[PDB]
């Protein structure tokens, strides 16, 4: 315990934390108006960010 | 260039500044109807479902587009006076509302008039738009304005057209830009070196 200063856990994303990765990652694509990423974020049951 | 930046109308969004998507649709059709010719109009705006379903809620704009495409010339001046009137009372188009319809009139006159050669002047009042003296002074100031390629006869009551080449008209703007840039580099040429 005198060695490591702080240990930080990384959880898998929830339905909130998948939507923003869809937001940032969906930036460089030529989309179509009206997408509803909330539904797709629910369709993915939280694997990881990759 | 304005319709060319207004090309997509698909990736365009329910905006903060055009909160009506359909106002953006009216803008892109009002600029498209000058900005592009028939081939483009006869494929792009006439077959777009994404552009069709939004003027599907428009009674006048769907009419105002189809009065021009479907050769409904007489009501086209009525709806033209409507859209020109609102355009006169519109921000950002009130700088050029007179510029708009002076191109719309000569555009429709080019459309009907570049079909036949021996069509008479009295034919157009009942099928095109009323006022024989109006068509008289109106085409007279456009041939006199050096566009609208035809040559009207008067005291036998017939309108004759021709076809010019792409030579002297294309020559004209070249001598315009040549004299303009000659003025530019002449003026700057006196600016530098005292």
């Amino acid at each position: 315990p005198g060695r490591i200063d702080r240990k930080i856990e990384f959880p898998p994303p929830n339905e909130e934390a998948r939507l923003d990765i869809l937001k940032i990652h969906s930036r460089k694509m030529n989309l179509t108006r009206g997408i509803n990423l909330r539904k797709i974020a629910e369709l993915m049951p939280g694997a990881s960010g990759a | 260039q304005a319709a060319e930046l207004f090309l997509d109308t698909v990736s365009t969004f329910t905006s903060y500044e055009l909160m009506d998507y359909k106002t953006f649709v009216t803008y892109t059709v009002y600029v498209s109807m000058i900005a592009l010719e028939r081939p483009d109009l006869r494929e792009k705006v006439i077959k777009g479902a994404e552009i069709l379903e939004v003027l599907h809620s428009l009674p006048a704009v769907r009419q105002y587009l189809f009065s021009l495409y479907e050769c409904r010339y007489s009501v086209f001046f009525q709806s033209l006076a409507v859209v020109e009137q609102e355009m006169k009372k519109d921000w950002l188009f009130a700088p050029h509302y007179r510029y708009y319809v002076r191109e719309m009139r000569i555009h429709a006159y080019s459309q009907l008039l570049e079909s036949y050669r021996s069509l008479t002047l009295g034919y157009m009042a009942e099928a095109f738009g009323v006022g024989v003296e109006f068509i008289d002074q109106e085409l007279s100031r456009f041939i006199a304005a050096g566009r609208l390629h035809c040559k009207i006869d008067k005291v036998n009551e017939i309108v004759e057209t021709n076809r010019p080449d792409s030579k002297n008209w294309q020559y004209q703007e070249t001598i315009k830009k040549g004299d303009l840039l000659l003025n530019r580099v002449q003026k700057l040429s006196r600016v530098i070196n005292m």
